[PDB]
């Protein structure tokens, strides 16, 4: 009478996994993390190590600035709210032994725990 | 010489429910460069051909919006300067296209868009009558 | 006599680039736009926001890569993705270059809540279109 | 070496371990014709990173392929 | 006609609008609560992103010492010269 | 750090009209309605009159963002004519050319 | 659960490595969710708390405390009409509107003329 | 002090996997690109500027990626993933017979961080009353109720839905509206009998 193809469900990453497996690794080319121009082209192991370590240090500097001044990036301009992009909050609340104890496992340190045991 | 042995493929599952049937997918690209629009059109039509689906092509007219500004700063009413934005349309219709084919093709094309172009989908799907009617 | 994004003819002692040389009324005929977005087209919106944010980005990146650039930038906004392209000189160390690259990338990403990435092309000395 | 060679390439990780692996790999390949070896090499040199070049030089010597050493020295330089 | 009046009443009951007759001063309520006000529009809500955030960020980052603000350098040097010369 | 005190006042007015937007809408509907009591219309009118200043969305002005110029500004771009011409000539923004038609 | 997630993050740190392709970069962006999921419905998130068309449009359930003849009925019917015509605001906003109206005319119940 | 290595032009061979060396969208990168393609208005007895300083190739949109070979490769890869259309549905009369109720929605996509835009909510649908009503009294009643939603030249009843912001809200509200409309056109009234 009528034939209908059945529906399927995919992961958002599965399509791009297919696209990536379609293509092999780039030949005669440094990693994608490194730039393409020849001057910035890291041409040795030690200097490349130092380079991507400087990049990671910039990442840590970004973390430091964001967690030091959260109110600047507090605006959620993007329509999809993302905690990965939201600023980070390791701020102890007001004196409250029960909520402070619940926040212990959230702050991930030891001075708060000493003070709470006290 | 470095050729992989076994290419890992993503998992695919055929859900028990039926797939939706798109009657016609009409895509409209608004651009600034006729050459970019032509390249994008060749890309899309070749992709649709290699996927094995129907296609038609036509070039709607060019639309323009222009406006006059004061050429100088303080006192010059007769001396003005004009400006205009030109938007060029290109429409493409795909007929008798399955839902999963639509999803994969639109994902591909949307990832392979160029920058200075806007893309407008009109999806047209058929359905039988409800059960309350 | 019109003075708008053009160079004054000198004795021949003024190196000028392609963009800085050509006139603004030559922009669509013999140039491209520094930005590429769809807010200007019909039906879209947030064009004012696009322009404000891209101007601020240009200023911030010019001042956080000072003395190394020699021309205007190329912005390429594909849907969500934001791509920057710059041409710079080999003044400072690649250490500093990559450090500032990562720094600006992280700042732009956290500020705009948008996937940002940039490319930079090295030149020994800034290219010149003519000597006016 | 060919046997030791889906997403199992994440277990390399640190640049030090990657360096040791690639070094020993290319060393074994040099001290194994060497046309296929230099093919693999000239393929992976940009992706890949003194001892390896020494082994390359002695392999090229035992091979007698004199014309190849110049390009290798130029690449290293 | 009464027939067309009741036809309109039925169409109104179906599509949401009022069946009972109504004046323009009363449909004022309808369209006012249909379209939100200019004050509530996002364009009036955010006419531009805050120079507060922008300038505070750039000032703090200059104090960090990464953005060589040429205009700020200029202003500072001329302020120094002014306070030197009186 | 807004450009100037008039921009400050404009933004204050914008935020006041926003945070009193729905209230003003409701009471203005209650005023302009016709079948309801005229005494109720007068009640709502006195309420609007007692509402604070700088709360109406008419006192605001669509001023410029860069140079704070009220006149010669496009509602779409929100930029003054001078700065718009500057950016268009320098090619900063996308898809505008000279109308040589 | 605690030591479980500790071991899980340890294994994660052991796995993670630098990518070598823009396809992998995009896979990363998608798996953290910054990259848009095509098809673009313009509604990935913001589902209005599973609200319903009838909850938006049919306000007779929220109209209880007045008969169906008076001018208050006229006004509130016009309010429900305009709200149903408005898509921008949801059932929460509409019930807040009608609740403020209830409060208003119940505080100004002096007249009832 | 330090000098930049020469570009990949001499390095890249004539036999080369361009789909592999340019997998995704990326800028021109003349150091990696071997082509001498130049672009720029030449001076009198001059030439366009070389690719190294030709930032206008970067200004223009980029299509070095996604070569015809790459497109063929990706289509051959996704052929196993894409499905087939029913062969029975090969004509408009047949497809509208199998599924008379036409329905279509739409939305734009634009470059930027935000993705929401109210035009996502609007939808429309169509159905011809030639075969669905199966009666005359309810048909006359329905055509008297609807003012401009019909068209007898093409003989299709079309209706739009935008009252709700959500696409599925619009969809199911249109469905419920059509259902109640049919159920109310089924019956009649005494003032309706009197005409
Ligand atoms: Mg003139």
């Amino acid at each position: 009478e009528v034939v209908i193809p059945k529906k399927k469900t995919w992961d958002k990453v599965a399509v791009l996994q297919a696209l990536a497996s379609t293509v092999n690794r780039d030949t005669t080319a440094v990693p994608y993390v490194f730039q393409d121009d020849p001057y910035l082209m890291p041409a040795s192991s030690l200097e490349s190590r130092s380079f991507l370590l400087a990049k990671k240090s910039g990442e840590n500097v970004a973390k430091f600035i964001i967690n030091s001044y959260p109110k600047y990036f507090q605006k959620d301009i993007a329509e999809p709210h993302i905690p990965c992009l939201m600023p980070e909050y390791f701020e102890p609340q007001i004196k409250d032994i029960s909520e402070a104890a619940l926040k212990e496992r959230i702050e991930l340190r030891k001075v708060k725990a000493s003070v709470d045991m006290f | 010489v470095d050729v992989p042995k076994d290419l890992t493929k993503p998992v695919v599952t055929i859900s028990d429910e039926p797939d939706i049937l798109y009657k016609r997918l009409s895509v409209l690209v608004k651009g600034h460069d006729k050459a970019v629009l032509d390249s994008y059109e060749y890309f899309a039509v070749l992709a649709a051909k290699e996927l094995g689906i129907s296609i038609k092509v036509h070039e709607p007219p060019r639309k323009i919006e222009r406006f006059t500004l004061l050429q100088s700063v303080h006192i010059y009413k007769k001396h003005r300067v004009q400006y205009e934005m030109r938007t060029l349309y290109r429409c493409l219709e795909l007929e008798h296209l399955t839902g999963s084919t639509a999803d994969v093709y639109l994902e591909y094309i949307q990832r392979n868009l160029p920058e200075g172009v806007a893309m407008e989908v009109t999806k047209t799907q058929l359905e039988q009558l409800p059960e309350h009617i | 006599k019109n003075r708008a994004a053009r160079v004054r003819v000198s004795k021949g002692d003024k190196p000028v680039t392609y963009e800085e040389a050509h006139a603004p009324h030559y922009i669509a005929h013999r140039k491209g736009w520094l930005s590429l977005h769809t807010g200007n087209l019909d039906g879209e919106d947030h064009a004012a926001e696009r322009t404000v944010e891209d101007v601020f980005l240009r200023k911030f990146m010019w001042g956080t890569f000072p003395g190394c650039l020699a021309d205007q930038l190329v912005l390429k906004r594909r849907g969500n993705q934001l791509e920057i392209c710059a041409v710079v000189l080999r003044q400072l160390s690649p250490h500093k270059y990559y450090f500032l690259v990562g720094y600006s990338e992280t700042l732009l990403s956290y500020f705009y809540k948008c996937p940002v990435r940039l490319h930079l092309q090295t030149v020994p000395s800034k290219v010149v279109y003519k000597y006016l | 070496a060919y046997q030791v060679h889906g997403d199992n390439w994440k277990f390399i990780g640190p640049d030090q371990h990657r360096n040791f692996y690639y070094s020993k790999f290319f060393d074994l390949i040099c001290l194994m014709q060497i046309d296929v070896t230099l093919k693999w090499y000239e393929d992976l040199i940009p992706s890949a990173y003194s001892q390896t070049m020494i082994h390359l030089l002695q392999a090229l010597d035992v091979a007698n392929r004199l014309e190849v050493i110049p390009k290798i020295w130029k690449d290293s330089k | 006609s009464e027939y067309a009046f009741r036809m309109s009443r039925l169409s109104a009951r179906l599509f949401g609008e009022v069946t009972r007759p109504t004046n323009s001063k009363s449909m004022k309520v309808v369209k006012l609560f249909s379209e939100l006000p200019l004050a509530k529009k996002k364009e009036t809500y955010d006419w531009y992103p805050n120079h507060h955030t922008y300038a505070e960020l750039m000032q703090t980052l200059r104090f960090l010492g990464l953005y060589r603000d040429e205009h700020q350098d200029f202003m500072d040097e001329q302020k120094r010269l002014k306070k030197l010369r009186g | 750090h807004y450009v100037d005190w008039r921009m400050w006042r404009d933004v204050k007015r914008r935020k006041m009209a926003y945070e009193y937007a729905d209230e003003r809408l409701r009471i203005n509907s209650l005023r302009k309605n016709t079948i309801l009591p005229k005494i109720l219309q007068d009640v709502a009118d006195e309420e609007i009159a007692a509402l604070p200043r700088d709360s109406c969305p008419v006192r605001i002005r669509n001023r410029c963002v860069m140079t704070s110029r009220p006149r010669g500004v496009k509602r779409r771009w929100r930029l003054s004519r001078i700065v718009f011409r500057h950016l268009a000539d320098h090619g900063q923004l996308s898809g505008i050319q000279r109308a040589t038609w | 659960s605690l030591w479980d997630v500790e071991f899980a993050k340890q294994l994660a740190t052991v796995n993670e490595q630098p990518l070598q392709n823009g396809f992998e970069e995009l896979i990363q962006w998608t798996k953290e969710g910054k990259l848009w999921e095509f098809p673009i419905n313009n509604e990935a998130g913001f589902d209005d708390d599973g609200s319903e068309f009838h909850e938006h449009i049919f306000l007779e359930k929220h109209l209880e405390s007045f008969p169906k003849q008076g001018p208050i009925r006229h006004f509130m019917e016009l309010v429900t009409c305009g709200l149903s015509k408005n898509p921008y605001l949801s059932v929460k906003q509409k019930v807040e509107h009608i609740e403020w109206f209830r409060n208003y005319f119940n505080e100004k119940k002096d007249i009832l003329k | 002090r330090r000098k930049a290595l020469p570009p990949r032009t001499e390095k890249m061979a004539v036999d080369q996997d361009w789909p592999s060396v340019y997998p995704v969208a990326a800028p021109f990168k003349p150091s990696a690109v071997p082509l001498p393609v130049r672009m720029g208005y030449p001076v009198k007895k001059g030439v366009p500027m070389a690719k190294e300083g030709n930032l206008e190739l970067l200004k223009i949109p980029n299509f070095l990626h996604l070569t015809p070979v790459a497109i063929k490769k990706h289509c051959e890869a996704l052929k196993d993933f894409c499905t087939e259309w029913p062969a029975a549905l090969d004509s408009d009369e047949k497809c509208e017979k199998h599924f008379p109720i036409e329905i279509d929605s739409t939305d734009y996509v634009s470059s930027g961080p935000s993705v929401r835009n109210p035009r996502a909510r609007v939808v429309v649908l169509r159905v011809k009353l030639s075969s669905l009503n199966l009666d005359d009294h309810a048909k006359k009643k329905l055509i008297k109720l609807v003012g401009e939603r019909y068209c007898k030249t093409t003989d299709v009843l079309t209706i739009k839905t935008d009252r709700c912001p959500l696409r599925r809200q619009n969809y199911d509200y249109a469905v419920y509206l059509l259902t109640v409309l049919y159920h109310e056109s089924w019956n009649t009234e005494e003032w309706e009998k009197s005409k």
